[PDB]
Protein backbone atom coordinates (compact mmCIF):
# COMPACT_ATOMS: atom_id res chain seq x y z
CA UNK A 1 0.00 0.00 0.00
CA UNK A 2 1.08 3.58 -0.74
CA UNK A 3 3.51 2.92 -3.60
CA UNK A 4 2.30 5.31 -6.35
CA UNK A 5 4.14 5.23 -9.69
CA UNK A 6 3.98 9.04 -9.66
CA UNK A 7 6.37 9.24 -6.72
CA UNK A 8 8.68 6.74 -8.42
CA UNK A 9 8.72 8.74 -11.67
CA UNK A 10 9.61 11.93 -9.79
CA UNK A 11 12.61 10.17 -8.27
CA UNK A 12 13.94 9.49 -11.77
CA UNK A 13 13.18 12.98 -13.14
CA UNK A 14 14.72 14.54 -10.04
CA UNK A 15 18.08 12.76 -10.20
CA UNK A 16 18.69 13.19 -13.92
CA UNK A 17 18.08 16.06 -16.41
CA UNK A 18 40.87 9.41 -22.64
CA UNK A 19 40.83 5.85 -21.29
CA UNK A 20 37.17 4.75 -21.58
CA UNK A 21 37.55 2.71 -18.39
CA UNK A 22 38.81 5.71 -16.42
CA UNK A 23 35.83 7.74 -17.68
CA UNK A 24 33.44 4.96 -16.66
CA UNK A 25 34.81 4.75 -13.09
CA UNK A 26 34.68 8.51 -12.77
CA UNK A 27 31.06 8.49 -13.88
CA UNK A 28 30.11 5.68 -11.46
CA UNK A 29 31.60 7.63 -8.55
CA UNK A 30 29.60 10.70 -9.60
CA UNK A 31 26.35 8.76 -9.83
CA UNK A 32 26.85 7.04 -6.50
CA UNK A 33 26.06 10.32 -4.71
CA UNK A 34 23.01 10.80 -6.92
CA UNK A 35 21.93 7.21 -6.21
CA UNK A 36 21.57 8.03 -2.53
CA UNK A 37 19.39 11.08 -3.31
CA UNK A 38 17.31 8.97 -5.69
CA UNK A 39 16.76 6.29 -3.04
CA UNK A 40 15.61 8.85 -0.50
CA UNK A 41 12.90 9.94 -2.96
CA UNK A 42 11.64 6.33 -3.14
CA UNK A 43 8.56 5.86 -0.90
CA UNK A 44 9.23 4.28 2.50
CA UNK A 45 12.91 3.68 1.74
CA UNK A 46 14.07 6.38 4.19
CA UNK A 47 11.75 4.92 6.80
CA UNK A 48 13.87 1.77 6.95
CA UNK A 49 16.60 1.52 9.60
CA UNK A 50 19.80 3.32 8.54
CA UNK A 51 21.64 -0.01 8.54
CA UNK A 52 19.20 -1.71 6.16
CA UNK A 53 19.47 1.29 3.84
CA UNK A 54 23.25 0.82 3.68
CA UNK A 55 22.77 -2.88 2.93
CA UNK A 56 20.18 -2.35 0.18
CA UNK A 57 22.28 0.33 -1.56
CA UNK A 58 25.62 -1.51 -1.24
CA UNK A 59 23.96 -4.64 -2.61
CA UNK A 60 22.32 -2.97 -5.60
CA UNK A 61 24.29 0.15 -6.58
CA UNK A 62 25.92 -1.58 -9.52
CA UNK A 63 22.71 -2.96 -11.04
CA UNK A 64 20.89 0.32 -10.29
CA UNK A 65 23.57 2.42 -12.05
CA UNK A 66 23.84 -0.02 -14.97
CA UNK A 67 20.07 0.12 -15.53
CA UNK A 68 20.25 3.91 -15.56
CA UNK A 69 22.99 4.61 -18.12
CA UNK A 70 21.50 1.92 -20.35
CA UNK A 71 18.02 3.38 -20.54
CA UNK A 72 19.77 6.71 -21.08
CA UNK A 73 21.64 5.24 -24.03
CA UNK A 74 18.54 4.17 -25.96
CA UNK A 75 18.98 6.87 -28.60
CA UNK A 76 22.70 6.16 -28.89
CA UNK A 77 24.12 4.30 -31.88
CA UNK A 78 26.66 1.76 -30.61
CA UNK A 79 27.62 3.13 -27.22
CA UNK A 80 26.46 4.59 -23.93
CA UNK A 81 26.03 8.08 -22.54
CA UNK A 82 27.80 8.61 -19.22
CA UNK A 83 26.43 10.94 -16.54
CA UNK A 84 29.50 13.11 -17.15
CA UNK A 85 28.21 13.83 -20.65
CA UNK A 86 30.85 11.60 -22.29
CA UNK A 87 29.96 9.03 -24.94
CA UNK A 88 31.67 5.65 -24.81
CA UNK A 89 31.54 4.03 -28.24
CA UNK A 90 31.50 0.25 -28.70
CA UNK A 91 34.88 0.29 -30.51
CA UNK A 92 36.37 2.43 -27.77
CA UNK A 93 35.40 -0.11 -25.10
CA UNK A 94 36.74 -2.89 -27.31
CA UNK A 95 40.12 -1.19 -27.78
CA UNK A 96 40.32 -1.03 -23.96
CA UNK A 97 39.85 -4.74 -23.28
CA UNK A 98 36.33 -4.46 -21.86
CA UNK A 99 34.51 -5.23 -25.10
CA UNK A 100 32.87 -8.52 -24.01
CA UNK A 101 30.85 -6.94 -21.17
CA UNK A 102 30.19 -3.66 -23.01
CA UNK A 103 28.63 -5.73 -25.81
CA UNK A 104 26.47 -7.57 -23.31
CA UNK A 105 25.17 -4.20 -22.08
CA UNK A 106 24.20 -3.08 -25.58
CA UNK A 107 22.57 -6.35 -26.61
CA UNK A 108 20.89 -7.56 -23.43
CA UNK A 109 20.05 -4.18 -21.94
CA UNK A 110 20.25 -1.00 -24.06
CA UNK A 111 18.89 -2.57 -27.24
CA UNK A 112 16.09 -4.42 -25.44
CA UNK A 113 14.99 -1.33 -23.54
CA UNK A 114 14.81 0.46 -26.88
CA UNK A 115 12.92 -2.32 -28.65
CA UNK A 116 10.10 -2.13 -26.09
CA UNK A 117 10.31 1.61 -25.56
CA UNK A 118 10.66 1.18 -21.80
CA UNK A 119 9.55 4.53 -20.37
CA UNK A 120 10.90 6.40 -17.35
CA UNK A 121 8.11 5.20 -15.04
CA UNK A 122 8.89 1.60 -16.01
CA UNK A 123 12.60 2.21 -15.48
CA UNK A 124 11.93 3.73 -12.07
CA UNK A 125 9.84 0.80 -10.83
CA UNK A 126 12.39 -1.78 -12.01
CA UNK A 127 15.18 -0.02 -10.17
CA UNK A 128 12.92 0.23 -7.14
CA UNK A 129 12.33 -3.52 -7.39
CA UNK A 130 16.13 -3.97 -7.42
CA UNK A 131 16.67 -1.55 -4.53
CA UNK A 132 14.16 -3.49 -2.43
CA UNK A 133 16.18 -6.71 -2.62
CA UNK A 134 14.83 -9.02 0.13
CA UNK A 135 17.72 -11.43 -0.48
CA UNK A 136 20.31 -8.89 0.78
CA UNK A 137 22.26 -10.52 3.62
CA UNK A 138 22.30 -8.88 7.06
CA UNK A 139 18.86 -7.32 6.65
CA UNK A 140 17.29 -6.55 10.04
CA UNK A 141 13.86 -7.26 8.59
CA UNK A 142 13.90 -8.97 5.16
CA UNK A 143 10.13 -9.56 5.28
CA UNK A 144 9.49 -5.82 5.36
CA UNK A 145 11.83 -5.26 2.38
CA UNK A 146 9.93 -8.04 0.66
CA UNK A 147 6.55 -6.37 1.30
CA UNK A 148 7.86 -3.15 -0.25
CA UNK A 149 9.12 -4.94 -3.39
CA UNK A 150 5.67 -6.51 -3.84
CA UNK A 151 4.02 -3.10 -3.61
CA UNK A 152 6.35 -1.85 -6.34
CA UNK A 153 5.66 -4.46 -8.98
CA UNK A 154 1.99 -4.35 -8.00
CA UNK A 155 1.86 -0.67 -8.95
CA UNK A 156 4.02 -1.41 -11.97
CA UNK A 157 1.64 -4.09 -13.32
CA UNK A 158 -1.19 -1.64 -12.79
CA UNK A 159 0.70 1.06 -14.71
CA UNK A 160 1.15 -1.39 -17.57
CA UNK A 161 -2.05 -2.97 -18.92
CA UNK A 162 -3.59 0.45 -18.29
CA UNK A 163 -0.93 2.40 -20.16
CA UNK A 164 -0.26 -0.44 -22.59
CA UNK A 165 -3.48 -2.50 -22.71
CA UNK A 166 -2.56 -3.92 -26.11
CA UNK A 167 0.57 -5.47 -24.54
CA UNK A 168 -0.48 -8.09 -21.93
CA UNK A 169 3.04 -9.50 -21.75
CA UNK A 170 4.76 -6.16 -21.09
CA UNK A 171 4.81 -6.60 -17.33
CA UNK A 172 6.58 -9.97 -17.58
CA UNK A 173 8.90 -8.63 -20.31
CA UNK A 174 10.16 -5.92 -17.95
CA UNK A 175 10.64 -8.27 -15.00
CA UNK A 176 12.43 -10.72 -17.30
CA UNK A 177 15.30 -8.26 -17.76
CA UNK A 178 16.41 -8.45 -14.12
CA UNK A 179 18.23 -11.74 -14.64
CA UNK A 180 20.32 -10.19 -17.42
CA UNK A 181 20.86 -7.13 -15.21
CA UNK A 182 22.00 -9.39 -12.35
CA UNK A 183 24.43 -11.34 -14.55
CA UNK A 184 25.84 -8.11 -16.04
CA UNK A 185 26.00 -6.39 -12.70
CA UNK A 186 28.15 -9.20 -11.34
CA UNK A 187 30.60 -9.26 -14.25
CA UNK A 188 31.07 -5.50 -14.05
CA UNK A 189 32.02 -5.86 -10.40
CA UNK A 190 34.64 -8.47 -11.26
CA UNK A 191 36.21 -5.99 -13.70
CA UNK A 192 36.18 -3.19 -11.11
CA UNK A 193 37.88 -5.43 -8.55
CA UNK A 194 40.55 -6.36 -11.07
CA UNK A 195 41.05 -2.66 -11.95
CA UNK A 196 41.54 -1.89 -8.26
CA UNK A 197 43.93 -4.83 -7.90
CA UNK A 198 46.16 -3.96 -10.88
CA UNK A 199 46.42 -0.45 -9.51
CA UNK A 200 45.99 1.33 -12.85
CA UNK A 201 42.76 3.26 -13.49
CA UNK A 202 42.01 5.90 -10.83
CA UNK A 203 39.18 5.12 -8.43
CA UNK A 204 37.47 7.79 -6.31
CA UNK A 205 36.40 7.52 -2.69
CA UNK A 206 32.75 6.61 -2.96
CA UNK A 207 33.34 4.01 -5.66
CA UNK A 208 36.23 2.66 -3.61
CA UNK A 209 34.00 2.39 -0.55
CA UNK A 210 31.52 0.27 -2.50
CA UNK A 211 34.36 -2.08 -3.42
CA UNK A 212 35.04 -2.61 0.30
CA UNK A 213 34.27 -5.65 2.42
CA UNK A 214 31.98 -7.48 2.49
CA UNK B 1 33.11 1.31 7.80
CA UNK B 2 31.01 2.85 5.02
CA UNK B 3 31.79 6.42 6.15
CA UNK B 4 30.51 8.30 3.07
CA UNK B 5 27.34 6.25 2.50
CA UNK B 6 26.25 6.70 6.13
CA UNK B 7 26.83 10.44 6.18
CA UNK B 8 24.91 10.90 2.93
CA UNK B 9 21.90 8.89 4.11
CA UNK B 10 21.70 10.71 7.43
CA UNK B 11 21.55 14.12 5.75
CA UNK C 1 0.40 -20.08 -29.17
CA UNK C 2 0.29 -23.79 -28.32
CA UNK C 3 2.14 -23.73 -24.99
CA UNK C 4 -0.22 -25.62 -22.63
CA UNK C 5 0.82 -25.94 -18.98
CA UNK C 6 -0.36 -29.57 -19.15
CA UNK C 7 2.46 -30.49 -21.52
CA UNK C 8 4.94 -28.66 -19.29
CA UNK C 9 3.74 -30.50 -16.17
CA UNK C 10 4.12 -33.87 -17.91
CA UNK C 11 7.73 -33.03 -18.71
CA UNK C 12 8.42 -32.63 -14.99
CA UNK C 13 6.47 -35.74 -13.92
CA UNK C 14 8.16 -37.75 -16.66
CA UNK C 15 11.76 -36.94 -15.73
CA UNK C 16 11.42 -37.41 -11.98
CA UNK C 17 9.54 -39.93 -9.77
CA UNK C 18 31.41 -39.51 1.36
CA UNK C 19 32.63 -36.11 0.14
CA UNK C 20 29.43 -34.06 -0.32
CA UNK C 21 31.02 -32.29 -3.29
CA UNK C 22 31.80 -35.58 -5.04
CA UNK C 23 28.19 -36.69 -4.50
CA UNK C 24 26.91 -33.39 -5.93
CA UNK C 25 29.01 -33.67 -9.11
CA UNK C 26 27.95 -37.26 -9.57
CA UNK C 27 24.32 -36.23 -9.25
CA UNK C 28 24.70 -33.34 -11.73
CA UNK C 29 26.19 -35.71 -14.32
CA UNK C 30 23.26 -38.09 -13.81
CA UNK C 31 20.68 -35.34 -14.22
CA UNK C 32 22.33 -33.92 -17.31
CA UNK C 33 21.08 -36.92 -19.33
CA UNK C 34 17.62 -36.48 -17.83
CA UNK C 35 17.72 -32.76 -18.64
CA UNK C 36 17.95 -33.56 -22.34
CA UNK C 37 14.91 -35.88 -22.14
CA UNK C 38 13.02 -33.22 -20.19
CA UNK C 39 13.79 -30.57 -22.81
CA UNK C 40 12.56 -32.80 -25.62
CA UNK C 41 9.20 -33.04 -23.82
CA UNK C 42 8.95 -29.23 -23.81
CA UNK C 43 6.66 -28.00 -26.64
CA UNK C 44 8.45 -26.77 -29.77
CA UNK C 45 11.90 -27.16 -28.23
CA UNK C 46 12.79 -30.14 -30.46
CA UNK C 47 11.55 -28.19 -33.46
CA UNK C 48 14.43 -25.74 -33.05
CA UNK C 49 17.63 -26.32 -35.06
CA UNK C 50 19.92 -28.88 -33.39
CA UNK C 51 22.55 -26.18 -32.90
CA UNK C 52 20.21 -23.81 -31.05
CA UNK C 53 19.16 -26.70 -28.81
CA UNK C 54 22.79 -27.26 -27.83
CA UNK C 55 23.18 -23.55 -27.09
CA UNK C 56 20.03 -23.28 -24.98
CA UNK C 57 20.90 -26.37 -22.91
CA UNK C 58 24.60 -25.52 -22.46
CA UNK C 59 23.60 -22.01 -21.38
CA UNK C 60 20.97 -23.09 -18.85
CA UNK C 61 21.77 -26.59 -17.57
CA UNK C 62 23.15 -25.28 -14.30
CA UNK C 63 20.18 -23.04 -13.46
CA UNK C 64 17.74 -25.73 -14.68
CA UNK C 65 19.31 -28.42 -12.45
CA UNK C 66 19.61 -26.06 -9.47
CA UNK C 67 15.91 -25.16 -9.73
CA UNK C 68 15.04 -28.86 -9.77
CA UNK C 69 16.89 -30.20 -6.72
CA UNK C 70 15.74 -27.13 -4.77
CA UNK C 71 12.03 -27.59 -5.37
CA UNK C 72 12.66 -31.26 -4.57
CA UNK C 73 14.19 -30.26 -1.24
CA UNK C 74 11.16 -28.33 0.01
CA UNK C 75 10.27 -30.97 2.60
CA UNK C 76 13.90 -31.29 3.69
CA UNK C 77 15.10 -29.79 6.98
CA UNK C 78 18.44 -28.07 6.35
CA UNK C 79 19.70 -29.74 3.20
CA UNK C 80 18.92 -30.93 -0.29
CA UNK C 81 17.86 -34.22 -1.85
CA UNK C 82 20.09 -35.31 -4.73
CA UNK C 83 18.74 -37.26 -7.71
CA UNK C 84 20.91 -40.16 -6.52
CA UNK C 85 18.76 -40.40 -3.40
CA UNK C 86 21.49 -38.92 -1.18
CA UNK C 87 20.78 -36.13 1.30
CA UNK C 88 23.33 -33.34 1.64
CA UNK C 89 22.91 -31.64 5.01
CA UNK C 90 23.80 -27.98 5.57
CA UNK C 91 26.58 -28.88 8.05
CA UNK C 92 27.98 -31.42 5.62
CA UNK C 93 28.32 -28.80 2.88
CA UNK C 94 29.87 -26.42 5.41
CA UNK C 95 32.48 -28.96 6.54
CA UNK C 96 33.44 -29.27 2.85
CA UNK C 97 34.14 -25.59 2.20
CA UNK C 98 31.07 -24.95 0.05
CA UNK C 99 28.87 -23.62 2.85
CA UNK C 100 28.46 -20.05 1.53
CA UNK C 101 26.74 -21.11 -1.72
CA UNK C 102 24.84 -24.03 -0.16
CA UNK C 103 23.34 -21.54 2.31
CA UNK C 104 22.34 -19.26 -0.54
CA UNK C 105 20.47 -22.19 -2.11
CA UNK C 106 18.52 -22.89 1.06
CA UNK C 107 17.64 -19.28 1.81
CA UNK C 108 17.07 -17.75 -1.61
CA UNK C 109 15.69 -20.82 -3.34
CA UNK C 110 14.57 -23.87 -1.32
CA UNK C 111 13.03 -21.91 1.54
CA UNK C 112 11.29 -19.42 -0.76
CA UNK C 113 9.83 -22.15 -2.95
CA UNK C 114 8.47 -23.73 0.22
CA UNK C 115 7.07 -20.49 1.63
CA UNK C 116 4.91 -19.99 -1.47
CA UNK C 117 4.20 -23.66 -2.06
CA UNK C 118 5.45 -23.45 -5.64
CA UNK C 119 3.80 -26.42 -7.37
CA UNK C 120 5.21 -28.67 -10.09
CA UNK C 121 3.41 -26.82 -12.91
CA UNK C 122 4.91 -23.55 -11.69
CA UNK C 123 8.34 -25.15 -11.43
CA UNK C 124 8.03 -26.53 -14.94
CA UNK C 125 7.12 -23.19 -16.51
CA UNK C 126 9.96 -21.36 -14.74
CA UNK C 127 12.50 -23.86 -16.00
CA UNK C 128 10.95 -23.59 -19.45
CA UNK C 129 11.36 -19.80 -19.22
CA UNK C 130 15.04 -20.40 -18.37
CA UNK C 131 15.51 -22.96 -21.14
CA UNK C 132 14.13 -20.48 -23.67
CA UNK C 133 16.86 -17.92 -22.97
CA UNK C 134 16.80 -15.41 -25.87
CA UNK C 135 20.03 -13.86 -24.58
CA UNK C 136 22.04 -17.04 -25.34
CA UNK C 137 24.92 -16.08 -27.65
CA UNK C 138 25.25 -17.77 -31.05
CA UNK C 139 21.51 -18.33 -31.43
CA UNK C 140 20.55 -18.75 -35.10
CA UNK C 141 17.21 -17.09 -34.39
CA UNK C 142 16.98 -15.36 -30.98
CA UNK C 143 13.62 -13.77 -31.88
CA UNK C 144 12.03 -17.20 -32.21
CA UNK C 145 13.44 -18.28 -28.82
CA UNK C 146 12.04 -15.05 -27.46
CA UNK C 147 8.56 -15.76 -28.85
CA UNK C 148 8.59 -19.17 -27.16
CA UNK C 149 9.58 -17.69 -23.77
CA UNK C 150 6.67 -15.23 -24.01
CA UNK C 151 4.25 -18.08 -24.70
CA UNK C 152 5.52 -19.82 -21.57
CA UNK C 153 5.01 -17.05 -19.05
CA UNK C 154 1.75 -16.20 -20.80
CA UNK C 155 0.43 -19.67 -20.01
CA UNK C 156 2.01 -19.45 -16.58
CA UNK C 157 0.22 -16.19 -15.69
CA UNK C 158 -3.00 -17.80 -16.88
CA UNK C 159 -2.36 -20.85 -14.68
CA UNK C 160 -1.89 -18.53 -11.72
CA UNK C 161 -4.75 -16.10 -11.04
CA UNK C 162 -6.99 -18.99 -12.08
CA UNK C 163 -5.41 -21.54 -9.75
CA UNK C 164 -4.53 -18.91 -7.14
CA UNK C 165 -7.03 -16.06 -7.66
CA UNK C 166 -6.50 -14.84 -4.10
CA UNK C 167 -2.81 -14.24 -4.92
CA UNK C 168 -2.53 -11.51 -7.62
CA UNK C 169 1.19 -11.11 -7.00
CA UNK C 170 2.05 -14.81 -7.37
CA UNK C 171 3.01 -14.51 -11.03
CA UNK C 172 5.54 -11.74 -10.30
CA UNK C 173 6.77 -13.58 -7.18
CA UNK C 174 7.72 -16.60 -9.30
CA UNK C 175 9.43 -14.56 -12.01
CA UNK C 176 11.29 -12.61 -9.31
CA UNK C 177 13.22 -15.74 -8.32
CA UNK C 178 15.08 -15.96 -11.63
CA UNK C 179 17.58 -13.27 -10.64
CA UNK C 180 18.53 -15.25 -7.53
CA UNK C 181 18.68 -18.40 -9.66
CA UNK C 182 20.97 -16.62 -12.15
CA UNK C 183 23.30 -15.34 -9.42
CA UNK C 184 23.44 -18.78 -7.76
CA UNK C 185 23.84 -20.58 -11.04
CA UNK C 186 26.91 -18.49 -11.82
CA UNK C 187 28.60 -19.01 -8.46
CA UNK C 188 28.07 -22.77 -8.67
CA UNK C 189 29.84 -22.79 -12.02
CA UNK C 190 32.82 -20.96 -10.54
CA UNK C 191 33.11 -23.69 -7.89
CA UNK C 192 32.87 -26.46 -10.52
CA UNK C 193 35.62 -24.84 -12.59
CA UNK C 194 37.84 -24.59 -9.53
CA UNK C 195 37.12 -28.26 -8.68
CA UNK C 196 38.17 -29.24 -12.20
CA UNK C 197 41.28 -27.07 -11.95
CA UNK C 198 42.50 -28.42 -8.60
CA UNK C 199 42.08 -31.91 -9.98
CA UNK C 200 40.48 -33.41 -6.87
CA UNK C 201 36.80 -34.37 -6.98
CA UNK C 202 35.95 -36.79 -9.82
CA UNK C 203 34.01 -35.34 -12.75
CA UNK C 204 32.14 -37.51 -15.26
CA UNK C 205 31.98 -37.08 -19.01
CA UNK C 206 28.73 -35.20 -19.50
CA UNK C 207 29.42 -32.78 -16.66
CA UNK C 208 32.94 -32.32 -18.01
CA UNK C 209 31.57 -31.56 -21.46
CA UNK C 210 29.39 -28.79 -20.02
CA UNK C 211 32.50 -27.26 -18.45
CA UNK C 212 34.08 -27.05 -21.92
CA UNK C 213 34.62 -23.97 -24.07
CA UNK C 214 32.99 -21.60 -24.57
CA UNK D 1 32.80 -30.52 -29.77
CA UNK D 2 29.82 -31.36 -27.55
CA UNK D 3 29.83 -35.03 -28.59
CA UNK D 4 27.46 -36.40 -25.91
CA UNK D 5 24.92 -33.56 -25.97
CA UNK D 6 24.55 -33.81 -29.76
CA UNK D 7 24.09 -37.56 -29.80
CA UNK D 8 21.46 -37.39 -27.05
CA UNK D 9 19.44 -34.67 -28.78
CA UNK D 10 19.46 -36.47 -32.12
CA UNK D 11 18.04 -39.66 -30.61
C1 LIG E 1 29.54 -1.17 -12.01
C2 LIG E 1 29.84 -0.19 -13.16
C3 LIG E 1 29.12 0.99 -13.19
C4 LIG E 1 29.20 2.10 -14.15
C5 LIG E 1 28.31 3.15 -13.92
C6 LIG E 1 28.18 4.34 -14.73
C7 LIG E 1 29.21 4.68 -15.80
C8 LIG E 1 27.09 5.20 -14.48
C9 LIG E 1 26.86 6.41 -15.25
O1 LIG E 1 27.84 7.01 -15.74
O2 LIG E 1 25.67 6.82 -15.35
C10 LIG E 1 30.87 -0.60 -14.13
C11 LIG E 1 30.67 -0.71 -15.51
C12 LIG E 1 29.32 -0.37 -16.14
C13 LIG E 1 29.20 -0.93 -17.57
C14 LIG E 1 30.46 -0.64 -18.38
C15 LIG E 1 30.34 -1.27 -19.77
C16 LIG E 1 31.71 -1.17 -17.66
C17 LIG E 1 32.77 -1.71 -18.42
C18 LIG E 1 33.89 -2.21 -17.79
C19 LIG E 1 33.99 -2.20 -16.40
C20 LIG E 1 32.95 -1.65 -15.64
C21 LIG E 1 31.83 -1.15 -16.29
C1 LIG F 1 25.90 -26.58 -11.11
C2 LIG F 1 25.67 -27.57 -9.95
C3 LIG F 1 24.68 -28.51 -10.12
C4 LIG F 1 24.24 -29.57 -9.19
C5 LIG F 1 23.17 -30.35 -9.64
C6 LIG F 1 22.55 -31.43 -8.91
C7 LIG F 1 23.20 -32.01 -7.65
C8 LIG F 1 21.35 -31.97 -9.41
C9 LIG F 1 20.65 -33.06 -8.75
O1 LIG F 1 21.29 -33.88 -8.08
O2 LIG F 1 19.40 -33.13 -8.91
C10 LIG F 1 26.54 -27.43 -8.78
C11 LIG F 1 26.09 -27.23 -7.47
C12 LIG F 1 24.60 -27.17 -7.15
C13 LIG F 1 24.34 -26.56 -5.77
C14 LIG F 1 25.26 -27.15 -4.71
C15 LIG F 1 25.02 -26.47 -3.36
C16 LIG F 1 26.73 -27.00 -5.13
C17 LIG F 1 27.71 -26.75 -4.15
C18 LIG F 1 29.04 -26.58 -4.52
C19 LIG F 1 29.42 -26.67 -5.85
C20 LIG F 1 28.46 -26.93 -6.83
C21 LIG F 1 27.13 -27.09 -6.45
Amino acid sequence: EDMPVERILEAELAVEPNDPVTNICQAADKQLFTLVEWAKRIPHFSELPLDDQVILLRAGWNELLIASFSHRSIAVKDGILLATGLHVHRNSAHSAGVGAIFDRVLTELVSKMRDMQMDKTELGCLRAIVLFNPDSKGLSNPAEVEALREKVYASLEAYCKHKYPEQPGRFAKLLLRLPALRSIGLKCLEHLFFFKLIGDTPIDTFLMEMLEAP
Amino acid sequence: KHKILHRLLQD
